[PDB]
């Protein structure tokens, strides 16, 4: 639970980690400990390298519709505003 | 107008002409009917509408500077006009909404191509 969030934090952190590092972070003795994680975490990784090719989640379905919607929002706001206009009554 | 100037009677007007010397304007009541049918063909007066329309005016950005200035000038006008809050119209919160109303939408339209 610790070091899930470090795991986090070296996500974070770095992009690119030494295998040793992580392991090092992670307190652990066997680095395929941490292989494990990392790549339980699902993390790019190369010898001696805990990478983060992408350090997050980015895209992934939902929050959508609102929040990036260029026009649409936009538009939807337009509409809003239009109801601004339109509620207006 | 219309004139025919004499009566039956009347819708039955009467007197002045069994009393003779009918003369006036004496308009009568106007009307006239077409349809909708060329109502339509009328109202068409304003392929079409894509291209005379969204597209077919898009062109804004053109005067984005205008757009602003226009936009830009509606500001002054105003602390002008709420100033004289400190009578009768142009009054200091008057024009304000429709001057700095009228370049809100026209704005907003732009939005619908982007």
């Amino acid at each position: 639970a610790i070091r899930d969030e470090i795991a986090k934090n070296t996500e974070l952190s770095y992009d690119f980690l030494p295998l040793s590092n992580i392991k090092a972070l992670l307190f652990f003795n066997n680095e395929k400990e941490t292989e494990k994680f990392a790549l339980e975490r699902n993390w790019p990784i190369v010898n001696s390298k805990v990478y983060f090719n992408n350090q997050s989640k980015e895209k992934a379905d939902y929050e959508d519709e609102m929040m990036h919607e260029e026009d649409q929002k936009t538009n939807i706001i337009e509409k809003a505003m239009d109801y601004a206009i339109s509620i207006e009554n | 107008d219309a004139f025919r100037l004499i009566d039956t009677g009347a819708l039955i007007n009467i007197q002045a002409l069994i009393h003779g010397l009918n003369r006036h304007y004496y308009s009568l009541n106007i009307d006239y009917h077409k349809t909708a049918k060329e109502t339509k063909m009328l109202m068409n007066l304003h392929y079409e509408e894509k291209e005379e329309s969204n597209l077919a005016a898009t062109k804004s950005m053109v005067k984005i500077a205008e757009q602003y200035s226009k936009r830009i000038e509606e500001e002054k006008e105003l602390t002008e006009e709420e100033l004289k809050t400190r009578v009768g119209r142009q009054d200091p919160k008057k024009h304000l909404s429709e001057t700095a109303d009228e370049t809100l939408e026209n704005n907003i339209v732009s939005v619908l191509t982007a």
